[PDB]
């Protein structure tokens, strides 16, 4: 009764805690370089999934925000009928969707956030780049749990 | 069941078989675990643990419970007995007083001992409420069949008894309970150990000036600070504490919700407690920059979130977090 305040109190770079094999929780304090070996298996080889180039992307309403507020049509120009992962490889865009399924050439909007008034972030549509230019609208209403966005540059 | 010397025995320090040590104000749930100088529970021999043995005299008299009261500030709530030793839901108070009716007699013993009740959480309540969340408090048990601790209770020391040392009709006479081991002699010359039946006394004639003793040690006894050791030897007499400190969840705090308003990277919050509840957060840069402050004033408060993260503990109200950006 006149000790000091708990570490699950007054730790630095976001930490909980437990006396249980005293672990210190969910620290989120820079980068780990991780590195994978997939299962070859696992892959699908280049010429089946469809060739998506010949598209165009464009924003609709972005928002300018860490939950997935920002969207994006993408006129698809497929070759085959099928899914395709998505990335965005520049850290600005972080997407909801890590795959879209095509129809022979139709259109499917994804969600995603960004940091940066006017996102210029390419998205890899399974072998084919795009930029995804355009402007984005600042929300109202920030009183909930952590981003999705954490993309946080200049801008 | 032993008898002591209680400090403030109603009117001044008796010797009340319920003479009140080790008081334990020490859990969290409105208990105290209590030891009497008096063993209570079942009779001199078999049955009913709502029964009650106390020393009355050299003799026991092992009857009922009818009337028990522990109180302090205000009067206590009797949990369970068993032993030398009782558990009672308290409230706080500066002192413990204790004391049972006979039936001719109040016979109440009395103690200081600080007692507080702070429920286990960020909220300083005086007193368990009937909801809020549970979690893990620390208290006594209700049963027995414990094995947890067991204290020392090895044998009594002798006792006076000036009841014993009578008159022949010009000397001072002796006698014994049921052939008990009276340790006698006087400040003049006479028989020097007392190992005896009723003696008498050739030398000696005032009561006042003779060794009224009772080795009597058929049964242990708590080893009080107020009794006189049994010099011969530690005898056995291992015997275990009933009321272990365990780790249950007390039925405990909670602290009204509060009321969150949203402002530019800042979170005002009209807040209003139903006690002193201790608020804090962790600004989630490697910068902590936390705060500490026990609220029972309700207070609009202020707190700088950051872009990344914030969060917010409203007493044993669980954690909240915040996106601010």
């Amino acid at each position: 009764r006149d000790k000091g305040a708990p570490l699950n109190d007054v730790a630095p770079f976001g930490c909980s805690i437990a006396l249980e094999p005293l672990r210190a929780e969910n620290c989120a304090v820079g980068s780990i370089p991780i590195s994978i070996d997939i299962p070859d298996a696992a892959f699908t080889r280049i010429s089946e999934t469809p060739t998506v180039s010949d598209l165009e992307c464009k924003i609709t309403e972005c928002t300018y925000a860490s939950d997935f507020g920002g969207i994006a049509t993408v006129a698809y120009k497929s070759s085959k009928a099928g899914n395709c992962p998505i990335h965005s490889p520049s850290g600005v865009a972080v997407i909801k969707e890590n795959d879209v399924t095509l129809a022979e050439s139709g259109s499917f909007t994804f969600h995603f956030s960004t940091a940066n008034i006017h996102p210029a972030f390419k998205l890899q549509v399974c072998t084919s780049a795009v930029t995804c230019k355009g402007d984005c609208k600042p929300p109202k209403d920030h009183i909930v749990d952590y981003p999705a966005q954490h993309t946080e540059s200049f801008t | 069941p032993y008898i002591a010397d209680c400090p403030n025995c109603g009117h001044s320090r008796c010797d009340s078989p319920i003479a009140i040590e080790e008081v334990r104000g020490d859990a969290h749930a409105g208990v105290i675990r209590i030891q009497t100088s008096a063993m209570f529970g079942l009779k001199t021999d078999g049955v009913d643990l709502a029964y009650m043995s106390f020393m009355n005299g050299k003799t026991q008299k092992s009857i009922k419970i009818d009337n028990l009261h522990v109180r302090t500030s205000a009067p206590c709530s009797l949990v369970s007995h068993h032993g030398y030793y009782i558990l009672a839901q308290c409230p706080p108070g500066d002192t413990v007083t204790v004391g049972f009716h006979d039936g001719p007699n109040r016979h109440t013993c009395t103690v200081a001992h600080k007692v507080e009740f702070r429920p286990v959480g960020r909220e300083k309540y005086r007193h368990p409420p009937e909801h809020g969340v549970e979690l893990p408090c620390n208290r006594y048990t209700h049963k027995r069949a414990d094995q947890g601790h067991y204290v020392e209770m090895h044998q009594p020391g002798l006792v006076a008894d000036h009841s014993l040392l009578s008159i022949h009709s010009a000397k001072v006479k002796i006698t014994v309970p049921s052939g008990a081991q009276v340790k006698y002699y006087c400040k003049c010359p006479d028989v020097r150990e007392g190992i005896t039946s009723s003696d008498h006394t050739t030398t000696c004639t005032d009561v006042k000036q003779c060794r009224a003793y009772l080795i009597d040690n058929k049964k242990w006894v708590y080893n009080s600070g107020r009794l006189p050791r049994g010099e011969g030897d530690t005898f056995k007499g291992k015997l275990h504490v009933p009321f272990v400190p365990v780790k249950a969840k007390c039925i405990a705090t909670l602290a009204p919700e509060p009321l969150v308003e949203h402002k530019h990277r800042t979170l005002i919050l009209h807040l209003h407690p139903d006690h002193p509840t201790l608020l804090t957060t962790r600004s989630l840069g490697s910068d902590a920059n936390p705060t500490r402050q026990w609220i029972e004033r309700p207070t609009t408060v202020n707190f700088t979130v950051t872009g990344e993260g914030l969060e917010y503990t409203w007493g044993n109200h669980p954690p909240k977090r915040v996106w601010a950006q």
